[PDB]
């Protein structure tokens, strides 16, 4: 063993050594907890702070050892938190209540000259707490298996401890820059100075800093601007430009931190604003129950404004900023006044009202930026960039509360604890971002997505869900899997299920939620190609949702994406499955699963809430007769064998083995073949026949509309639809010892494949012949009806065969013959 | 780390544990070389073993 | 040797440059004319654009290039004009064909037949083959006029260094070949001579062709210097150069060292093996650098990689190469493996303390700010608790 | 396993009981001699509670032998310790450990 | 419905926040009127105390607004994929157009006065790079559109506005010392993205706007939503605006360059897209008047559709004439042999029917005006 500081001199072990450290960052970086505590055994906290305490140690070592310091017990805290930092969810608590734009002064209360110290005071935002757990390597390893055990916490160092030490050698650093000794710690300025404001950042980012240990750091920038009632700061220093871009990221810091403090300030005037209006608005609907009102058209504006929505009141209410009489805005002076009084303190607190001396963080933050671009050209583009933004938001600070305004929130005290969980759970999620999914991480992601989806608050506020962007995270995760080796079959495919699944329950939450979604459609249909891997939720499910029983996106649904539907339909109609391929089931030229759930998605897009979408149904049929791969190889014209005809073929099938299944399971033998066409063609006719114009555009006679209801009478013969309807359905029989002969519902002709053919005939061809309705009667739905009629007994009653002739006599049938 | 504290006799050449580091992890005193020969209450101490 | 009309990054890529070459040896560069004769060359492979008998429209050899077959012109449209004649004039001539607007018909002028499309065949369009080949016709489709891009001088240079170095590699593959498996012994190689100094000097060229932008360049020209390099690099590796350095350096590694060589080749061959072997690493690292889409390439035969790290001829060449396909490719970096990290571990502890290894597994852990956690845990269990 | 060798007298009388918290300092390494874990580095004393399988068997018996105010050197084979598995970038798999102990007080 | 009567009074604090937090944003935070732009200009121009660096150089040290283009066109400069959206890009772009302001009849002087503060305001940037910096830019965006070629042409609009000759030599200066062709094919990209009228989105726009909302304000859409029918018309006219500007003042070398790039090893002629745009426009007006044909009376949204398209092609007539004009004997021939003739038969015979149309009714005599 030798003394660390002998590589000064050797500079070979040197070099290695700092690369050794960079690989200690390298293997614990971006929140490997686990090996940060394993590193924790080689480089101790003893030996972290030797090192950042020791003056000696050459540069590179020293940047080094700190940087790996903040990997191993600060990067994740820090992550976490900056990540956090973008959103504002206030509570409604007397704390919140009693925040203030401006610090009570002497020369004003509120709206004096002096701003508070930035960074300093009380902050009610939601921030998740910071966790870790100690580093002992004699505790005994988990029996839990691999996945079992909940993730690691990054490992514990003293935190009080650490920031004294921070702020102390802060502190030095800046009185030896001012002493200008020949010999700077670390064998230059930027070695002796960069580190110790990292450190100092990443510190002030997590939140350990209490009031006045950044009074001290205020006072370390400069002693003048920031004073409470030496002269070199470091912002006036002669900073060479790595020192000047960490002085920058604490600016920043504090400017955040101002930018928090107005929309907390906002927020609880907010909350005594709302009060107040909200007992004037009751006061003054007693007045008006009380008053006799005998003038009808007079009450009837009055209440007028009882009636409309809140936030049309809301704005009504607030609609005097230019003046306004009573009968216009409803609201007193001494109301109107106080508004009018925060607008003005907001203003002056933004600096929009209108010395050399700073006297401010935004004067200091624009001389420091203007003066430090004047004395050099600024040769760091990430310099140039930082000291820019600082200098674009300072010049309008307006508009970033109007920038800021959108993510802040205001909860009640009851769902603070649910909120933090929640909060917790996302803050997972996004830290899940960052690494390439295995199993562990997908074990976390899922437990996280079902925490969030249990959790109270994801239903009671969606528009804080929507703020937060959680919809649009876990759709990032999604697809960073799903584009991982694309062409090849997707791994996890449970998480990308789960994912699925969220996002359709996201989307069924709210309207609002809906249409969040529905702006993603496009790139959901460019993920939907590869599918039913999962078995469970897919992204074309995600996309059906967005649109499912919404009038107004549906009308919104783009021409493009109708096409790319279009187009997977046509591909899975052309060519077989190679899923099944390699499984072994038979070859049978194209691919009725794949056919089926794109049909079922262009049936959401077309039929909303019991009515065909014109626009939608028309756009859809000429895509479909323009691709006629779309329709099935029976329905294809030069060589199909008719609709009829494939389903007995489909039958037939399904009866014979070795030709609906390789026969050679997780559910029902995979997917049996024979059903899988009958279900295929079931779907186009559903769809066909909601593509069918509407009864009361037939009677106007529009032209589109006896165009489309032609072309679907010539794809489908009507003698076909009543062939199908009449064919005979199989039925529970005793059979043996009174043991019950079921039919496999799985993989055979089912009632729901008529009810699709009875949806058409209903649509499209109609009944109005009695001659005809005795004829379907007789020959289809009354065979039918007798047969569910017969499997009325108690041992029948329970079957699935019985339950399904039951939902298709009731909602496909019984309605039609009422109708008729 | 544990305090250190050693008696013993040693050769007078070669016997030159220089202050900081040296043979093993540092810390060199009587029996960390072959030239000393030291007690230390509960081991004997030479050649560093 | 068949001619396709398509419509990917083809239109990009070297392989659909031609070279208009007029018959007349003087005054070649002259102007070209409707109506005039000339023959049309594939750069890259250096081989004639012509008609054959058994196999329709074809790039000959230019040995089998006599004027009959591969002779072709330009004309303004499809009607029979042919019948007035033209003599050649010394100068530079009427300008007459233009770069783009000039739509033009290419015509057989033996035969009288007219480069057209052939018909397409079924199942292609499923297949999804939107290449369609091209055949000469009597009469030809109306959608037959074919307009003239000019390639950047960069491109066509590119495209004669593809044909010179595939062309001299290919020889030296061949001249390996010819001995690899008869041992000398004490005697004549036993073989075809080798382009050795050929060879040396080509890898050298390209090196400095491959050779980065100096960092002390201004912004702007730095990245028109890394846009041209780019392309470059993506014209060889498409025209399959990257792959023929592949074969060459498999080729050379058959043999363990020198002395192993020369039990082949001869002395005198083998006093230039140690040297090839670098410079063809030195050029696969070039090749390699900066371009995510060459280092990818490495996903599927990373194993080919990592095995040669132990090799001592040339093994800081191959930890180069090794270091710019994890910087630059995180498709490898998911792949990894745990022999993989332990080959790495292994130049640790054989070759001694070298930083560059470290700045290897940094890059195997993180990469574009994604970290492998499979990599991570592999490296810190595989290296951390040994001390 | 357990070897327990006394490097200086404690009270020789006041044992751990099961369900009585123990604060130790330790100083664990490995066969080797490499020093792998330290409380005294972190300046914090050890706390855990007998019975409770918090720590392995090898902490477990060793404590539960040593008197309070007692330093000894505890061997602890792999069975009795993490064994085959080891911790990952610490123990090595299969790994006998040393530590200096002190049991400071019981409480 | 009035049984429900939806009070206010009676909704929890937090929502009551909420709303009212949205609310005042909407009306008092954002109409709020806050002129910083000139300020900040004339602050980043100023440099300070450059007697006491003494600096003799013969280049002076860019100041901090030249910094700042140099680094904006750095990031364009820098080879990418894609043009990554940035908002603090986006911000001073704006920032900077708006400090050129293109602010009783005047007199002479005051007008003379007004263009050389105006030449002064735009010195002020292309001074500084500003004219490359937005030729860069638009060549990054590599045809995409989006905020980013917006705030773009806005300032390169913002700085050629009045025909600024010296701009326009800077940009040609520029354009043909680089001899890229990106500028050009981003330019012809965005012009085939340029949208115009669309009767589909029209009737989907009308049905969405027959549906109508049951519950509440505050808990439905609203069906509040960009309009789907010329939704980018402002980009159009900006474009267009831009392109118009460059050859404004008779700039004979725009007039030919537009038509024919001689360095560049491939030439597009932007005379011939805006002729394909302005057919593209014509034939959707035909369409839509033919839509309109039936009906006896226009509502309020074809009138607006109309106002909007005849904008739209208004802008792109007076880019042909600032094309031709001077006169250009290249951009005139390319046109007479280009298919303007189509467009211009397609326009008189739409003309000729909407003036009869909208002259049979009063209430659309503003239209008629615009006509």
């Amino acid at each position: 063993c030798m003394d660390i500081l002998e590589l000064s001199e050797r500079l070979d072990l040197q070099r290695f050594h700092s690369h050794t450290l960079s690989l200690y960052r390298s293997v614990c970086a971006l929140g490997n907890n686990r090996v940060a505590h394993a590193l924790c055994s080689h480089v101790d906290q003893a030996q972290l702070l030797h090192a950042l305490e020791d003056a000696r140690l050459p540069g590179p070592l020293r940047a080094g050892y700190y940087d790996l310091l903040i990997s191993i017990h600060l990067e994740s805290a820090c992550r976490s938190r900056r990540s956090m930092l973008s959103e504002y969810i206030v509570p409604l608590t007397p704390e919140t209540r009693a925040i203030t734009l401006f610090p009570p002064g002497r020369s004003a209360e509120d709206g004096p000259r002096r701003h508070g110290l930035p960074g300093v005071g009380v902050t009610t935002s939601l921030r998740p707490p910071h966790h870790f757990s100690p580093p002992c390597f004699v505790v005994a390893l988990p029996a839990a298996g691999a996945t079992e055990a909940p993730a690691r916490l990054s490992p514990a160092i003293p935190l009080e401890a650490l920031r004294d030490k921070a702020l102390r050698m802060l502190g030095e650093a800046v009185r030896d820059g001012g002493q200008h000794a020949r010999d700077p710690v670390g064998g230059s300025v930027e070695f002796q100075f960069v580190p110790v404001l990292k450190l100092v950042s990443t510190l002030l980012v997590m939140g350990v800093f209490s009031d006045e240990d950044v009074k001290q750091i205020l006072k370390m920038i400069e002693p003048e601007v920031f004073r409470e009632e030496l002269e070199e700061g470091l912002l006036q220093m002669k900073l060479p430009e790595s020192v000047k871009l960490q002085m920058c990221h604490l600016l920043e810091y504090f400017c955040d931190q101002e930018l928090q403090h107005r929309v907390e300030s906002l927020a609880a005037f907010a909350e005594c604003y709302v009060d107040k209006m909200q007992g004037n608005q009751r006061g003054r609907y007693g007045l008006l129950m009380k008053a006799f009102t005998m003038s009808a058209a007079e009450t009837a504006r009055r209440t007028r404004e009882f009636r409309s929505p809140p936030q049309e009141q809301i704005n009504m209410l607030l609609h005097f900023k230019n003046g306004a009489d009573e009968e216009e805005c409803p609201l007193p002076e001494e109301i109107r006044q106080e508004l009018v009084n925060f607008h003005q303190d907001l203003l002056a607190h933004c600096g929009i009202q209108l010395e050399h001396k700073p006297q401010s963080l935004q004067e200091l933050v624009s001389h420091t930026v203007v003066r430090w671009a004047q004395e050099d050209f600024v040769q760091s583009p990430e310099l140039v960039r930082a000291m820019f933004s600082l200098l674009h938001r300072q010049y309008d600070g307006l508009g970033e509360l109007l920038r800021a305004l959108p993510r802040a929130y205001t909860i009640s005290v009851s769902s603070v604890e649910d909120t933090m969980s929640l909060l917790e759970c996302l803050g997972q999620i996004r830290s899940l971002l960052i690494v390439q999914m295995g199993p562990q991480e997908e074990n976390l992601m899922i437990q996280s997505i079902g925490n969030i989806m249990n959790n109270k608050v994801f239903y009671q506020h969606p528009n804080l869900m929507r703020a937060l962007g959680m919809h649009e995270t876990v759709m990032e995760v999604m697809v960073n899997v799903l584009g991982g080796g694309e062409s090849k079959e997707i791994r996890f495919p449970k998480m990308v299920t789960s994912c699925c699944r969220f996002l359709c329950y996201f989307c069924r939450i709210s309207r609002q939620n809906q249409r969040s979604m529905f702006d993603h459609l496009s790139y959901l249909l460019e993920n939907s190609g590869i599918g039913l891997g999962m078995q469970g939720s897919t992204p074309l499910d995600v996309a059906a949702a967005s649109v499912i029983d919404n009038n107004e996106l549906a009308l919104a649904l783009q021409e493009q994406d109708l096409e790319k539907v279009v187009s997977y339909l046509a591909g899975c109609g052309l060519q077989s499955c190679p899923m099944l391929l390699a499984k072994g089931y038979p070859d049978i030229g194209w691919n009725p699963c794949g056919g089926e759930r794109y049909l079922d998605f262009l049936r959401f897009a077309v039929f909303v809430n019991g009515e065909s979408v014109e626009e939608n149904a028309n756009v859809v049929v000429r895509l479909l007769i323009r691709k006629p791969e779309c329709f099935g190889p029976a329905l294809r014209g030069e060589g199909g064998s008719g609709l009829l005809a494939a389903i007995e073929e489909a039958i037939r099938i399904s009866e014979d083995p070795a030709r609906d299944g390789p026969g050679v399971p997780p559910e029902e033998n995979r997917v049996h073949l024979g059903h899988a066409i009958m279900s295929f063609y079931a779907a186009l006719i559903d769809l066909l026949g909601r593509c069918a114009p509407e009864t009361h555009l037939i009677q106007a006679g529009k032209g589109e509309a006896l165009r489309i209801r032609a072309i679907l009478r010539s794809l489908v013969p009507l003698d076909d639809l009543v062939g199908i309807i009449s064919l005979p359905l199989q039925i529970p029989t005793l059979g043996k010892d009174g043991a019950l002969v079921q039919p496999k519902m799985s993989a055979s002709f089912v009632p729901d494949h008529k009810a699709s053919m009875v949806l058409f005939l209903d649509r499209v061809y109609g009944i109005e012949n009695q001659d005809f309705l005795l004829h379907v009667l007789d020959v289809g739905f009354l065979p039918d009806m007798r047969a569910a009629a017969s499997l009325d007994t108690a041992t029948f009653s329970t079957t699935e065969m019985a339950l399904a002739l039951n939902r298709y006599l009731c909602l496909a049938v019984l309605p039609l013959i009422t109708k008729c | 780390q544990a305090t250190h504290l050693r008696v013993g006799w040693a050769l007078s050449e070669g016997y030159s544990p220089y202050p900081g580091g040296g043979e093993g992890w540092g810390g060199n005193g009587v029996g960390d070389d072959l030239y000393s020969y030291g007690f230390d209450g509960l081991h004997l101490w030479t050649g560093h073993v | 040797r068949l001619v396709y009309y398509e419509g990917g990054p083809v239109c990009t890529h070297a392989r659909s440059l031609w070279r208009l070459e007029p018959l007349r040896i003087s005054w070649s560069g002259s102007h070209l004319r409707w109506g005039q004769p000339l023959r049309i060359r594939h750069v890259t492979t250096g081989r004639y654009l012509g008609l054959t008998e058994d196999q329709g429209l074809v790039v000959v050899d230019a040995s089998k290039a006599h004027t009959k077959a591969t002779s072709f012109c330009f004309r303004i449209s499809k009607e029979k004009l042919d019948v007035a004649p033209k003599r050649d004039v010394e100068g530079m001539g009427p300008p007459e064909i233009k770069y783009g607007e000039s739509l033009c018909f290419v015509q057989h002028v033996a035969s009288g037949l007219w480069l057209t499309y052939a018909a397409p065949d079924p199942k292609a369009l499923r297949l999804g083959v939107l290449k369609k080949k091209a055949m000469l016709h009597q009469e030809g489709h109306m959608d037959d006029a074919l307009s003239l891009t000019r390639c950047q001088q960069e491109e066509s240079q590119a495209a004669r260094m593809i044909y010179s170095t595939a062309g001299l590699y290919n020889q030296f593959i061949k001249g390996l070949d010819s001995f690899s498996g008869k041992p000398r012994g004490s005697g004549p190689p036993a073989g075809s001579a080798l382009p050795i100094e050929g060879v040396i000097l080509s890898l050298q060229d390209l090196i400095g062709y491959f050779e980065p932008p100096s960092e002390e360049l201004q912004h702007e020209e730095k990245q028109t210097k890394l846009r041209s390099l780019r392309n470059r690099q993506s014209l060889f590796q498409e025209e399959g150069m990257l792959s023929l350095v592949l074969n060459c350096i498999d080729r050379l590694n058959v043999y363990t060292t020198a002395a192993h060589f020369a039990e082949f080749a001869g002395e005198e061959a083998a006093e230039s093996w140690k040297e090839i072997v670098n410079l063809l690493y030195e050029l696969l690292a070039s090749l390699i650098r900066g371009n995510r889409t060459n280092c990818a390439l490495f996903s599927t035969n990373l194993d080919w990689l990592v095995s040669k790290l132990d090799r001592l001829e040339a093994s800081s060449g191959i930890l180069e190469v090794l270091y710019c396909v994890l910087i630059e490719s995180p498709e490898v970096l998911n792949i990894i493996q745990e022999n993989h990290i332990k080959s790495i571990i292994s130049l640790l502890d054989k070759h001694g303390r070298n930083h560059k290894v470290l700045d290897v597994l940094c890059s195997l852990c993180v990469c574009n700010g994604v970290a492998v956690r499979s990599n991570q845990d592999l490296i810190t269990e595989n290296l951390l608790p040994g001390r | 396993g357990v070897q327990v060798e006394t490097i200086s007298p404690g009270d020789g009388r006041t044992f751990p009981k099961r369900g009585q918290t123990c604060v130790v300092h330790y100083t664990g390494m490995l066969e080797d001699g490499k020093k792998f874990d330290s409380s005294r580095d972190r300046n914090k004393p050890f706390k855990f509670t007998l019975g409770k399988q918090e720590v392995i068997r090898g902490w477990e018996e060793g404590v539960a032998q040593m008197s309070v105010g007692q330093r000894a050197k505890l061997i602890i084979s792999s069975d009795y310790a993490y064994g085959a598995t080891g911790h990952p970038g610490i123990i090595p798999p299969h790994a006998t450990l040393v530590f200096d102990v002190e049991l400071l007080k019981l409480e | 419905a009035c049984f429900r009567m939806t009070p206010l009074y009676n909704l929890p604090t937090h929502r009551a926040c909420n709303m009212f937090l949205e609310s005042y944003k909407a009306s008092w935070i954002l109409t709020e009127d806050h002129s910083f732009e000139d300020r900040m200009i004339d602050d980043l121009s100023k440099a300070g105390e450059q007697e006491e660096e003494e600096e003799e150089v013969e280049e002076k040290k860019p100041d901090p607004l030249h910094q700042l283009v140099l680094h904006f066109s750095r990031t364009a400069l820098t080879e990418k994929s894609k043009l990554d959206e940035d908002y603090l890009y986006m911000a001073y772009a704006d920032i900077m157009a708006k400090s050129c302001h293109l602010e009783v009849e005047v007199s002479f002087e005051e007008k003379e006065m007004e263009k050389q503060r105006l030449l002064y305001q735009q010195s002020r940037l292309h001074n500084r790079g500003a004219a490359e910096m937005v030729l860069q830019m638009i060549s990054a965006c590599k045809g995409e559109t989006g905020a980013m070629v917006s705030s773009t042409l806005k300032l390169g609009i913002s700085i050629l506005n009045g025909g600024n000759a010296e701009v326009q030599q800077k940009m040609l200066d520029y354009l043909k010392d680089k001899k890229e062709v990106g500028f050009f094919q981003s330019i012809q990209a965005l012009m085939q993205t340029c949208s115009v009228l669309d009767l589909n989105a029209f009737e989907r726009q009308n049905k969405a706007e027959g549906l109508g909302m049951v519950n509440e304000d505050g808990t439905v859409i609203n069906r509040q939503n960009g309009e789907k029918v010329m939704a980018d018309d402002e980009f159009t006219q900006d474009l267009f605006r831009f392109l118009q500007l460059l050859c404004e003042g008779h700039n004979n070398d725009f007039q030919n360059y537009l038509r024919t790039q001689t360095g560049n090893t491939t030439t597009i002629n932007i005379i011939i897209c805006t002729v394909d745009y302005l057919l593209r426009l014509q034939e959707s007006i035909s369409d839509f008047y033919w839509y309109y044909s039936g009906k006896d009376v226009i509502e309020e949204q074809g009138k607006r559709n109309f106002s909007k398209a005849m904008s739209v092609a208004k802008q792109v007539f007076n880019s042909l004439t600032e094309y031709i004009q001077g006169p250009c004997t290249g951009n005139q021939q390319s046109l007479a042999h280009s298919r303007l003739w189509d467009a211009v038969v397609g326009f008189l015979h739409v003309f000729a029917h909407m003036m009869m149309k909208l002259a049979q009714d009063s209430s659309q005599i503003e239209l008629l005006k615009e006509l």
